[PDB]
Formats: structure tokens, sequence, C-alpha cells
RNA sequence: UCGACCAGGCU
DNA sequence: ACTACT
DNA sequence: AGTAGTTATGCCGGTCA
């Protein structure tokens, strides 16, 4: 019922202004602040403390705080965030990078 | 471990290509056309890299493979030739 | 000019991967590391002209790779090293999931 | 604040909407699966109206000389009257569309009617008309079979989700849920042969096209939806150039902090 | 001793070669890549086996350039010399520190004291060569030796053996 | 452009523990009699005596000159030279070691059957003896049991020495002959 | 179930939790005086066989902690008794697609 | 890039494993001992004394010198040398862990203050999340003062059992600076805790009791917070800044080390001195202040270690922290080659979709072209016409990497191509780009259109493309970049373009209209009144590029 | 080769 | 200038 | 209370070692 009514109030903000945003998102925005449990706030304080790689979270608020705590407690990054492959310079898994692309050896044949 | 390769049969994938699949395609196929690779149609006077690969994706001759990754790490194989064109 | 924050964004939304490691690497920084396969250090002494790598310390001579990352990227590696933090790089998982 | 929330929120290859750590956070994108540059505002008919002029629309009674469908517009007018095989298939089809009236009634009990939804089927018929010229003064060709048992077999064919088990199947069915209700609410046998005048071949168009149509306005997985999510409210917040309760930017703001101590902390009781 | 082992090994290939006899110029560079070659954690590969099966499996395309690369899986012969281990041989060289056995690929070297006393070295020989009451090394003589010591060393191994042992020796 | 070995064990970073080889059957962990097949499946350690090897190598050099005319389309000091052929016909000529191999091979090979061969792996893989044990015992000319248990001192108490003379026996006799 | 009046014991409660398996609910009256469950804005949850949620765990390739979460303490989770790892599937309409299907899972 | 063929196999990185370094690993990696804290000039002899920078690091001197590993400056990456430090020291960015470790570990003995013995604590101890569970752990026996030897087992709290030992009271902790300070508590007994104190604790602290504690004891051990061999930097991270000769141009950071460099030798030599015991840790919290300020500087103990003038001296952490920062200023985005940008003005001339750019641009951003029997004629014609001619190229680089400069090359109109080399030429006619208003807000402020070059100095865009971007013609600058690869614009011409971004998703309807003149206009050619003859009829039929010449 | 800090102006 | 957290 | 952390994008004179 808070879901519901985070994003009845989000929608009232947008159309007070008579403005027209399609549900889906503020649909996803509403979701993310309620699936771990209550409201997580899109604050440095809620969302940037979640399980998400070290890397990823320092791209935002507490940078050095957080890459310290990193260290200490010796985190691991999937380097499945969209941010530390951007700062890799690799290619994110997004759109063009949700799926790989091989040469198939068998229909390279039937072709000629 | 391949015991994340989901057989040919069992795939619930889209049958459809996606444009981010597409795009990509066009794409490499370009790129290796232009790196002088072997093309599969005809040039029907065609001389650009990028023509010649929607060409070769119109005529279903593009000897390449989208595996497609699941959230576990599970994927399906795709050919283009099998995936759709509606786009 | 500056391809920022906000544009980088932009192309995430567009889903156009390639084009924006593009960006951020051929069209900028980009340099080439080679890393050891035990601590994912940058460690390695690599001769790229008698073919001699090695990592004294971890004394490896066969295990080594090398990857490409924006050089701002390297620094930041160093400077977090400077700073005693050990930011290993690995080219293989292991967390699996 | 927005955007660095959501970045790596996309619908993945099961269209399941997650984030880098593989958690659900919305199982269908959208709750419904389509990409939003394919949805449209569509009328809902069957929610509003009277029960007066509902049934004067959708009802056929083949057994009745008042209320069947007058030879004029079916060709197997005459011949039809009085089946009682067929008011099986009209009498469940009637059944069901007064069933949708009242879910609809149900989820937008404001009452109103029209909503985005994805294939826009008021055009996609009426270009199934000039395409074929369709004279209204002639009659149709269809059997009152041929439409019940053609838009029930359509439906089939409106896939989001794929996978062969129940619990897939299952929320496949949800995800097409209101778009059938505008389906059945536009493709009735009385409105069919009615209002539309379609022909068996101009019918068969329309079933084709509203499913392509459909499979087109589907998410494709690899859509970076967060960031889009992001920016679609962020955007629009920006041109805010601001019932006395704080509202716009600083409200907006409020909220995504899940600012405690709100100013304005009104409370509506009926 | 010498092994059969199953190994694999990456390779790139540019997309020039992305025609229709690919199979066959991966399946040779292959070839030209391993057999020959040594490490100290195969040792010697000698021959690759089965050409004829030789698992390509599905390449994946590069991103930046369009090259592929495929995880050739491949089997084959190796020889891999150890430490205790007995080896007998050819000799090949010889000087007044000791003489070089071949073993196979390999080379393995005795040093002097590492011989029976009474064994001698005889320099004015021609070839070369180490006399004892009863033997005669030299040049060409098989000889039984145990494998001391191992280094592993750029492309090949070395190792140093004794014939100071029972049963080792010329045979 | 490496080459990779069917198991991956953890680089825990703390490199450090690998002993040394020996004659107590300790060759590296990549040689232990527990070890992966391509299909992913347990299988023990492939040791060769030699001559089974120069056995091993022949022929496929042999089914490789074969398949390397499909597509073609569109007596010990006698074999030195049929081998040195084959060599130079499916081989990459720089190959001095599968060369040296060859000959090394040739000469000091004990049986030159494809059956003798046989029958010295049936003999010797019913002992329960180590692979590597099988593969010296069969490459290594051995009288007593003392010669045998004293350049193979894996043995020792796995074999008594009756019985370890007695398959050296039979070693000698399966001898081919020259 | 226990419907205490204004609370009980800092040492009553102290009880509760010593008698398994079999468990004990404390709820306060003026706490059940209205039924939340029947408010407008709150959806129909559902308990989960331990196979009804093997099986959403199996269908949707999830481990447990990728699943949407629900407080024990959450009001409808009480409601239904929830208990950590039990899974509710929560079911609500949708001004997109009719009637939609979540899940969450006990913390 | 970063060039030159290296035969190591390449890779992408999979993981990152963050930890903490031992100093054991610190002098295992260094190349170099480092104890002189001069930058060189070995004895005012420019070159590099064996002390600082180079006693074997990276280099300067445009010299390919640098112990054997040459290459040379770029690709030369660093390389880490140490520092044996004269007493452990904190680590600024730990102490508040440091601190909160020893509030749930005994001193004296070091082991956890609450057992499984105590239920609460069990309880924790479950708690799977090192950051959580170290969370509770601490909350919960922090204040538990006293290394209880014997506690009440789950029977009865009668017959209590046995532990470890030592029930040495616990003082209670509080910071002061970056020194920590207990009081075992009639009245308390204050007294400063040591770090050689502290480290050997920690250093005592069971495996177990690590991990319970959120550690990890191959990556991050505790001890390991306390410095005590300490990693320095090579060249690249404090390169110099020469101006010519004989000046100099060191790096903050250069100058620290030599801070903490000397602050070392001064301590070490007074315990291998007169030691007036307590006048040498005088000079000890020097190295800890100095060893802190390194790291970070802008800490709450308001000594902000300016430098001679007053300027601050920028902390390692300084840095990396946001906006401007390593990350988000270097990483999250960063400056660019092949971009251009200029004012922008419309023109009701150009296709939705066109994009009109001044020919002085068209000739300085260029596109990667390789040399195929398709083009090997084409680009013949453009390397032969020139850099400065338009439609063009500005380099020729051959498959042994190297820049042909069409420019002054004694052979530029020479030259005959090699499938497979590559030409560089003019960005021409309908070569798709990406062309971009900041603030860039969704999408649509980024889109992809069709080059067309043309006279005049401005960016010249469709009115229609007007509203997606933003833009005005007051003056607004427009960006544009444009790709590289093959695929590059494959991405940009099927994913990004103008027309595709036309229908937008943020509210499921179009995001372009018809605007000023043409939609003012429009209404008044539609009104019943409006009649149109002949003549003009005929130019207005003409005018629509379609018409399918049908009156 | 090329930097830092400060301040001021345009969108 | 404003706002939340230890 | 004490205790810290932020704050729109991007672009274009004058002192210091
Ligand atoms: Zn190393
Ligand atoms: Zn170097
Ligand atoms: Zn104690």
């Amino acid at each position: 019922a808070g879901r519901a009514a985070l994003y009845k109030e989000v929608y009232n903000v947008i159309a007070s202004d008579g403005s027209y945003v399609n549900y889906r998102h503020m649909a996803l925005l509403v979701d993310v602040m309620t699936t771990q449990g209550g409201l997580t706030s899109v604050t440095r304080h809620g969302f940037n403390r979640s399980n998400t790689g070290a890397l990823m979270r320092c791209s935002f608020e507490e940078t050095v705080e957080i890459l310290f705590e990193a260290g200490a407690s010796a985190e691991l990054d999937d380097c499945r965030g969209v941010s530390e492959n951007v700062i890799l310079g690799q290619m994110a898994p997004i759109g063009t990078g949700a799926f790989d692309v091989m040469i198939d050896e068998e229909s390279l044949v039937k072709y000629m | 471990l391949k015991e994340k390769a989901i057989p040919k049969d069992q795939r619930a994938t889209t049958p459809y290509m996606t444009k981010y699949e597409r795009a990509r395609i066009l794409g490499t196929r370009a790129l290796q056309i232009s790196m002088n690779a072997p093309v599969f149609v005809d040039l029907e006077g065609e001389t650009d890299p990028l023509r010649i690969a929607m060409k070769e994706l119109a005529e279903k001759k593009i000897p390449l493979v989208i595996r497609r990754y699941l959230p576990d790490g599970s994927f399906e194989d795709w050919s283009v030739e099998e995936l759709i064109v509606d786009l | 000019l500056r391809f920022g924050e906000m544009e980088r964004d932009c192309m995430i939304a567009h889903g156009a991967a390639s084009f924006l490691k593009e960006r951020l690497m051929e069209a900028s920084d980009a340099f080439r590391v080679h890393i050891c396969g035990i601590c994912g250090l940058m460690t390695v002494i690599a001769k790229l002209n008698h073919n001699q790598f090695e990592c004294k310390g971890c004394d490896n001579k066969i295990d080594i790779y090398q990857i490409h990352i924006p050089y701002a990227a390297k620094l930041l590696f160093q400077e977090l090293m400077a700073m005693n933090i050990t930011p290993r790089l690995y080219t293989d998982r292991s967390r699996d999931f | 604040r927005l955007v660095k929330a959501l970045e790596d929120i996309m619908v993945h290859y099961d269209n399941t909407t997650r984030n880098s750590l593989g958690n659900v956070i919305q199982f269908i994108y959208g709750e419904d699966g389509m990409d939003a540059a394919h949805i449209e505002k569509q009328s809902l008919d069957t929610i509003g109206g009277s029960d007066a002029a509902f049934e004067k629309r959708y009802r056929v009674d083949l057994l009745n000389t008042d209320h069947t469908l007058d030879p004029s517009l079916l060709e197997s007018g005459s011949e039809i009257l009085g089946d009682l095989k067929l008011q099986v298939l009209l009498d469940e089809e009637y059944k069901q569309l007064v069933k949708d009236r009242k879910f609809l009634r149900e989820v937008f009990v404001d009452g109103e009617a029209n909503w985005p939804l994805p294939v826009n089927i008021r055009r996609i018929i009426q270009n199934a008309q000039q395409t074929f010229h369709i004279d209204h003064t002639k009659p149709s060709d269809l059997t009152i079979k041929d439409i019940v048992l053609g838009v029930k077999d359509l439906q089939e064919n409106l896939l989001v989700l794929r996978g062969k088990n129940e619990i897939i199947q299952n929320a496949q069915r949800d995800a097409v849920t209101l778009f059938c209700c505008l389906l059945r609410s536009r493709l009735a046998t009385r409105r069919v042969l009615q209002e539309y005048r379609l022909t068996k071949q101009a019918f068969d168009w329309v079933l084709s096209n509203i499913e392509a149509q459909f499979l087109r306005s589907v998410v494709h997985p690899g859509e970076m939806v967060g960031v889009l999510a992001a920016q679609s409210i962020g955007e629009p917040a920006t041109q805010m150039t601001l019932k006395k309760v704080t509202s716009g930017v600083p409200r907006l703001k409020e909220i995504l902090n899940v600012a405690k101590n709100m100013k304005t902390p009104s409370l509506t009781v009926y | 001793m010498f092994f059969i082992k199953d190994l694999s090994l990456n390779i790139t290939l540019h997309p020039s070669f992305f025609g229709p006899r690919m199979k066959q110029y991966l399946k040779t560079k292959l070839l030209e890549e391993v057999e020959g070659s040594c490490t100290g954690k195969f040792g010697y590969i000698l021959c690759v086996l089965d050409y004829d099966n030789i698992d390509i499996q599905r390449g994946r395309i590069l991103p930046t350039d369009g090259s592929a690369e495929f995880n050739v899986k491949y089997r084959a012969v190796v020889f891999k010399p150890f430490k205790g281990e007995v080896v007998d041989g050819t000799v090949v060289s010889c000087s007044q520190h000791g003489f070089e056995v071949q073993v196979g690929p390999m080379k393995v070297f005795v040093t002097k004291h590492l011989m029976p006393q009474d064994l001698t070295f005889n320099a004015g020989s021609n070839p070369p060569s180490y006399q004892s009451s009863e033997d005669v090394i030299t040049i060409k003589s098989r000889i039984r030796v145990k494998i001391e010591g191992c280094i592993s060393q750029v492309s090949s191994i070395h190792a140093i053996g004794s014939i100071k042992e029972d049963y080792l020796g010329a045979i | 452009v490496s080459t990779s070995t069917f198991q991956t064990r953890r680089r825990r970073l703390k490199k450090v523990e690998e002993e040394e080889n020996a004659a107590t059957l300790q060759l590296g962990q990549e040689f232990q009699l527990k070890q992966i097949n391509h299909q992913g499946e347990e299988e023990e350690l492939i040791a060769l005596n030699l001559s089974e090897a120069r056995l091993v190598i022949k022929e496929a050099l042999v089914e490789r000159r074969r398949a390397f005319k499909r597509s073609q389309k569109k007596t010990r000091e006698k074999e030195l030279e049929s081998i040195d052929v084959l060599l130079e016909q499916t081989t990459g000529g720089n190959n001095k070691d599968l060369k040296n191999t060859m000959q090394y091979l040739t000469n000091f090979s004990r049986f030159r059957d494809q059956e003798t061969v046989g029958a010295v792996i049936q003999l010797l893989k019913s002992t329960g003896l180590h692979p590597f044990e099988v593969a010296q015992l069969g490459s290594l000319a051995c009288d007593t049991a003392d010669e045998a248990k004293t350049l193979i001192p894996s043995l020792n108490n796995k074999i008594s020495d009756d019985e370890l003379e007695r398959i050296l026996k039979e070693l000698s006799n399966l001898e081919t002959l020259y | 179930i226990f419907v205490y009046q204004n609370n009980i014991t800092p040492s009553a409660m102290k009880l509760v939790p010593s008698i398994p398996p079999a468990t004990i609910e404390t709820f306060n009256e003026a706490a059940l005086v209205v039924n939340i469950t029947h408010h407008e804005l709150v959806p129909k949850h559902i308990r989960l066989s331990s196979d009804e949620k093997r099986e959403l765990l199996k269908r949707y390739r999830l481990k447990e902690s990728q699943l949407p979460r629900i407080q024990r303490a959450d009001p409808v989770a009480l409601y239904l008794g929830l208990k950590r790892g039990e899974v509710v599937k929560i079911i609500r309409k949708s001004e997109t697609s009719g009637r939609y299907a979540s899940y969450r899972i006990c913390m | 890039v970063g060039q030159q063929y290296s035969s190591a196999p390449l890779r992408t990185v999979k993981e990152v494993q963050f930890g903490l370094f031992s100093p054991e690993e610190v002098r295992a990696i260094s190349v170099a001992k480092i104890r002189f804290p001069e930058t060189m000039d070995e004895t005012q002899t420019r070159a590099k004394i064996g002390g600082l920078n180079d006693p074997r690091l990276g280099s300067i001197d445009r010299n390919l010198k640098c112990q054997t590993c040459q290459e040379g400056m770029n690709e030369c990456p660093g390389h880490f040398g140490h520092i044996d430090l004269a007493k452990p020291v904190f680590h600024v960015g730990f102490i508040a862990k440091i601190k909160k470790v020893c509030e749930c570990v005994c001193m004296h003995c070091g082991k956890l203050l609450l057992d499984e013995h105590n239920e609460l604590m069990r309880q924790a101890l479950a708690i799977k999340d090192s950051k959580k569970r170290f969370a509770a752990i601490w909350t919960l026996c922090k204040t538990k003062m006293v290394c209880e030897t014997d506690v009440p087992s789950e029977d009865d709290p009668t017959q209590l059992v046995s532990r470890g030992g030592c029930g040495n009271t616990q003082p209670t902790i509080r910071k002061d600076g970056l020194k920590l300070v207990g009081s075992w508590k009639d009245e308390p007994e204050l007294r400063v805790l040591s770090t050689e104190e502290i480290l050997n604790i920690f250093k005592h602290i069971s495996v177990k009791d690590f991990t319970s504690l959120g550690f990890n004891e191959v990556f991050s051990r505790p001890e390991w917070m306390i410095l005590t061999c300490l990693p320095v930097p090579p060249p690249p991270v404090r390169p110099s800044i020469s101006f010519n000769e004989s000046q100099r141009g060191e790096d903050d950071l250069t100058f620290k080390l030599a801070d903490i460099l000397k602050a070392n030798i001064s301590l070490e030599t007074l315990e291998h001195n007169g030691a007036p015991h307590h006048a040498i840790e005088e000079a000890e919290s020097l190295l800890q202040f100095h060893v802190a300020t390194y790291m970070d500087n802008d800490i709450a103990g308001q000594p902000q270690a300016l430098q001679k003038s007053g300027r601050p001296v920028k902390s390692i952490r300084a840095r990396l922290k946001g906006k401007e920062g390593r990350i988000r200023g270097n990483l999250m985005g960063k400056r660019v080659d092949f971009s251009a940008r200029t004012v922008i003005s419309g023109d009701p001339n150009l296709e939705l979709d066109q994009v009109g750019v001044p020919k002085s641009i068209a000739k300085t951003l260029t596109y990667p072209e390789v040399v195929t029997p398709y083009n090997i004629d084409r680009l013949t014609q453009l390397v032969r016409n020139g850099p400065n001619e338009h439609p063009g190229a500005k380099y020729v680089i051959r498959d042994s990497g190297d820049r042909i400069d069409l420019r002054y090359s004694k052979r530029a109109g020479d030259i005959q191509l090699q499938y497979g080399w590559k030409v560089e030429r003019h960005i021409m006619d309908n070569d798709p780009v990406l062309f971009n208003r900041q603030p860039s807000l969704h999408k649509m402020s980024m889109m992809a259109h069709r080059v067309k070059v043309i006279p005049y100095s401005t960016f010249r865009l469709n009115l229609s493309v007007t509203s997606p971007y933003n833009a005005d013609f007051d003056g607004d600058e427009m960006n544009l970049h444009v790709p590289q690869s093959e695929e590059t614009r494959a991405e940009l011409s099927q994913l990004c373009a103008v027309p595709l971004q036309i229908v937008s998703p943020q509210s499921n309807k179009p995001c372009m209209g018809i605007v000023q003149d043409t939609l003012c206009g429009i209404r008044k050619l539609t009104l019943r009144d409006t009649f149109i003859e002949l003549d003009q009829v005929l130019n207005m039929l003409y005018w629509v590029p379609d018409w399918d010449g049908v009156i």
C-alpha cells in the first residue's frame, strides 16, 4: 500500500505541472524504492548502500570512503554494472552488449 | 560449465531479432566486410560495407550466431538465419 | 570537448554499447597494461622486446595477461595502491552466480 | 540522483526487469511487457455507458425476432435465426463481454475509459475498410462462428512471455488481460458486422495486423529501461516553472528523500 | 614418463580468414603454435594427436576489431622429465666437466664428479672419452642416467644426472 | 596464446606451497592420476612407455598425412628413414624435437608390434601400479627385481620380489626382437 | 495468538520464543479494530507452499536474495503470520495490464 | 593503444578483488628502496639520486631508461617502490574502524568479547553480510568492558563455564586527533593507546574472530590497517613539469613523500641515539601526521597541512573526490578526440535528420576508412586530393603502424594505397554523426544526423529537431562527435538516428512537431478563405521533392 | 612538453 | 542554504 | 547535541614553484 501511495504522490507532482509521463517510468522508480522492503531514498544514504559493486557506488556521493571500506572488507566486484565497465573501458552489457556474437563454422560453409 | 547451454529445443527467448541484436549484427558484419572478409551475396554493384551487410542480412546469409544471456548465466544461441526480422 | 556524465547516460539510454566504449577509449584514454594472474596488480615488468615478462614478488613469468583500460583508470588504481588499497584485477570469474 | 539509482536496470532476455545484481524489480517491464513508443491512448467502450446501450451494442440473440443479426448484415442471416448451437457461442461471447465490463469497472473505479495500450485498433480497421473499399450496403460473409472463434484465436498469439510451464503461462495471461478486453470490446460479433461491416477478407486482415503490430510493440531485451525511466521523470521536472500543499520541485525533492518531516502533511478522510 | 595430456589453446583469427576453409586454417595455426613448443608446465609438446577430431567450438567475435577467438580443444603427446627419473639415451658432447646425453627431445648433463670415481676422463682421445677399468664412454655410447634435477628454460627443459648409483652407466 | 589444461584451481593469491617432483611419484598437479578428460569426466593419468609412444606418434602423423590429402583433392635402421619421410610431410619441419623424438623413440623401442605392445600393456595393467611405474617397467630393461626396485624406487613395497621378477621374465620374452 | 489490551509484560513476552515448534503471536486490540487488508490500496497477498516457492525460484532462475522482500513486521505480513523465508504472491490491478502478479519474500 | 606488440594473451577484467596491502607484499612489489628525500641532481648533476623518484621506478627525461623495462615513458606504467617506516602508524582512513575493532576485541589477549555463549551475540554472528554483521557485533560488545573468563552456559545461571582467560578491564576508548586514548575504570586511569600496541593486539586476533568481524584472511586482515611499510607511487602518479633545464616542477605528492621521508629519518635517528624516550614520541606523531596528511588532508583536527605559501596540498583522496575528481571527472566522463562545437542556426532547407557542417570543420574531423578494393579508387583520389581541398584526407596509415602526414610527406602526391592500409579521410556528406546540446537530459538530446558539409561557420539543423535538444538560436552552441569504427557508426544510424527518435517513449507520443513560421503559416494556408492560383500552385507542387508530377 | 589555485563572464 | 545521520 | 556531506551542464584574466 506504501508503493501505491508513493506512486500516487510522485505522479501528482508531475501531473500538477500539467505534464504526462507514461506510467512505466514512475512505476519503475517507485518499485526500486520499495523492492528491498521499505522506503529506500534516492539518496547517498538509501540506494547507494546496496550490494552493487564498490566501483559502481563510488561513482556517486561517497567515493573514497566507499573504496576504503571496500579494501577493508575485501569486497568483490562483478563488473556487471554499467559503471564498472565504463570505468574499465569495456563494452557494457546494455543493448548492443546484452549478448555475444559468434561465427558459426557450419553455416559459414553452406554459404557458397 | 556448458551445463548453461540451453538446448535448441527448450529455447524460450523471443523468436524475433532485437533492434540491438540486429544493429550489432549489421555493424559487426560491416566491420569484417571492410576488413576484407568474404562477402556471401552478390554485390549488385554495392561497395559500401554496411550496405553489403544489410544485403547479407536481407538474404539471411550472415554466418553469425547471437548468444543470448539470461540473468543467471544460462544462454540460448540463435542464428541470424533463424531469427525473424520484423523490426 | 567533454563527453561527460550526462552524455554517458544518454548513450546508455540508446543502448549504444560500442559507441560509448569507443568514445571513452579509442577517442580519449585507452592504454595497454600488463597484469599478474596471481595478484591483480599492474606489477608485471613487461619487456615487449625480449619477450620477457615476470612479476617478482609473485615470482611469476608465465601467468600474465594484458588488458586495455583508460589511462585514467590505471592512475585510479596506482593511486588506490599508494593509499595501501589493493584493487586486484582478474581476467576470469569465480564468484559465478 | 535518479539516474545514478537506476543506471543498471534493463529488461533481460526473459522479459524480467533487473539490476546489476540480478534482483528482480519488475517481473514484466511496465507490468505489461510493452515498449512505450508503441503505445497510444485507446478507448475501452465496454467500461462506460449505461447497461441499456451496452446490450443494444454487443447483444446478439439468435433465438429472437428482434435481437438477431438482420440478414442484411450477415449473409447466412436468415438461415441462422433460431440456431441453438450458435447462441451457445453468442451467449458465451456476450457473457465474457459483460464480465470484462465488470472487471474494468473494478480496475478503473473512476470509470475512466481512455488508456494507453499497444496496437491502435481503431485505425487498424479504417485501413481494413479502405483497403477493401468495404461497402456498407451489401452483406458480410463471415460465419458467426468465423468471428467468434477467430478473435478467440487471435488472443492465443498476442505473446509477451513464452516459457512452457504454468507460472510463466499464467504470467503471460496476466500481461495480456487488459489488452484483450480492448480486443473483445472492438471485435464483437455485433460490431464487426453492424458497425464495421467487415467482409471475411477484411476481417482476417485486421486479425493479422493486430497480431504483428502487437508483437512489434513488445519491449526489446537490452533496453536500458532504468536510465530511460530516470530521464523520463527528471527531464519534465526541469521544465517545472512553479490546493495549498507542497507541490512541485520542492515536493519531488521531499519525496525522493523519503523526507520524514514533510511540510504540508494533510490527510484526506472519506 | 612420456604423457598424453588433454590441452586447449586460444586462437584469434583475422576476419579475412572467415572463409569456407576456416577450420582448416585454425587446425593449422594450432599445430604451428603448439607442436615443438615447450613449457615447464606441460613439458615438451611433441605431437598433436587425432588431427581429424580437433574440437574447434564456436569462436566469439572480439568487439572492436572483428577477429574471432576460438578455444581449440586438442589432445597431444608430451614429454616432461622429472627428478629421480631413470632414463637412458645416447651421448652427444663430452668435455672435461662431464658429458651430455640426449634423451628424447631433451638433453641431460652428467657432471664429471657425478660419475663413478674409477671412471677417468681421457682428454688425449678423439672423440674425447671417459675411461674405466672396464668401461669406455664416448660420443655415441648409450647410457642409463638418473635425472638428479631439471631446469625449465625458454623453449626446452634441461637436467643433470648421475651414473654413480647402481645399475646405471653404459649399457 | 598460451595453452590451458582441463583444471583451474582458485588463485587465492597465496601462490606458495607446490613441492618438488620425484621418485615418490609426486609429479606436478598437472600430472596426477585423478585428472579430468575433455568431456569433463575423470580419467586416469596416461603415461606411455617408449615404443608404445613411438607407435602413438607414428599412427597420428599417418592419419594426418591422410586427411592432409582428403582435402588435397580440391626394421630398426630401416624405420629411421621411413619415418624421416612421414615427418617432412605432416610435421612442421622445425620440430627438431619431434624428429629427435622419432629417432630416440625408434632406436630405444623395446617392442615394435602393435600386438606385442598390447601384450606388454595387459601384462602390466594388472599390477595395480601407478601409470608412471607401469610406463618405466615397460621401457626400461630390467633383470633382478632389485635392478627394477632400484631404478624405480616408486615400487619397493608395491610388488613382491618374485612376482615383480616374474613379470620381468614375461617382459623379456614379449620383448620383440630386432 | 494473544490479543492484549494495553500491553504485555516486558518479562511476559520473554516466554513466547520458548516453546518450539509452536509459535506465539501478540496483537494489540486497537490495532485490529479496522482490518487494514480491507484498505483500498492494499492488494491481495497469498502464502506459498514450500513447493509453490521452490517452483517460483526455479521458473525464474532466482536465488532467494533476488526476490522483492517484505518486512517481518510488515502490517500485512503479520496479518498472515509470515515467517522468515516464506513468500507471498501479491496480485494487483494494473492501469497498464489489467492484473499483475508480483512476489515478496519475508525478511 | 599504448602501442607496440605484446605476446601476452589479452583479456578483459571480469572481477575486481579489493583488499589491503600487507607490508610483506609492498616490499615484494617494490623495485626500489627509497631512502633519500632528494628529487635527484646526483649532487647537483641533472639526473636522479638512487633515493626518491627513480631509484629504479619509472622515468623522466624522455629516456627509455627504466631498469631495463625500457619501452620509454609511453608504455612504461609506473613502478612501485617503498619506505620501511620507523614506527607503525594508523591509516588516516581506517582510524574509525581500527578503533571500533578494539572496542570489539580484548586488549592484552585479543579475543572477542562475546562468544556463542552469549545468545544476543549468536544472533548477530549469524547475520550473513560483513557490513551489517560487524555492525551488530560491535554495538553488541562495545559495552562489554571486561574480558569475562567464565559465563553461565545454556543450562543454569548456576554453574558458570570457562572460555578465554584474562579478565583485564577494558578501556573505554575515545578518539583524539590521530590518537586513540582509553581510560580503564576510585577515578579512571587515562592513558594513550600506542600504535605498536594496537598493532600487536590486532595481530593476535584469531582468524575466526577476523572473519566474524567482517574481515578476510587472505585479502584484508585487521593488522594491515596499520601502516608499517609504505608503498611509494611512481613518477606517472606524481609527474613533474620542467621548464627546459635548470629549474624544476615537482608534484605536491612528491613533496609529501619528502616530508614523510624526512620525518621518518628524523624519528629513526632518535631511536639509534640519545632517545629522550618521550621527546621521540613527540617526533613520531609528526610522521603519523604526514603519512596521514598524504592520503587525506581535509580532516576534522584542523591542522590542514598547508604548503609553503598557504596552499593546502592535494591529498590523494582529494584527487578522487566527486566531479572534477578522478572517478567522476576522468572516468564517468572525459574530454575526447574527434569532436567539434560552434554556434547553431536553423535552416528551413535541410531534412529533419541532416546537420549542416561548416566546411572548415569537415576538414578537421576525420574518419579512418580501410583500403578495400571497393574504395581503393575513391580513397586514392582523396589522398591525392589533399588535406586542404575539401573532399580529401589528412593521413594514410600503413600496415606497419606508421602515419604518413599528407601535409608534409615528400610523397603526398605520390603514394599508392594498399588493400588493408587506412586513409583517414575528411568527414563527408551523409556520414552518420552524434549531435548534442547540453544539458543532456534525455535520449533525444543526443541524436544521430546525416552530414551535409556546407559554407559559413554554423551547425545548421532542421527547425523541428529543435525541441528535442531544446535549442533556440539566441547563440546556443552544440557539440558533435564523429564515430570511428564501422560498427560505431552502425550503432548510430541503426539505434539513434533522428527519424527513429521521433515518437518518444517518455510519454508514449511524438517528441517533434511543426513550429514557428511553418506552424503559424500552415494554419493560414488552410482557412477555407485561402485560395491559390495556377502560377503559384505550380511552384508549390514542384517544391515537394516527391510530387508525382500530377497537377 | 605542460599544471595548480583564485576570481570573474556566457548558456 | 538545506538536510540527514552518529 | 556534534558531525558530516551536497549543491546543473559546458565553455571562455592573474599569482605560484
Ligand atoms: Zn604478481
Ligand atoms: Zn618500467
Ligand atoms: Zn583478554
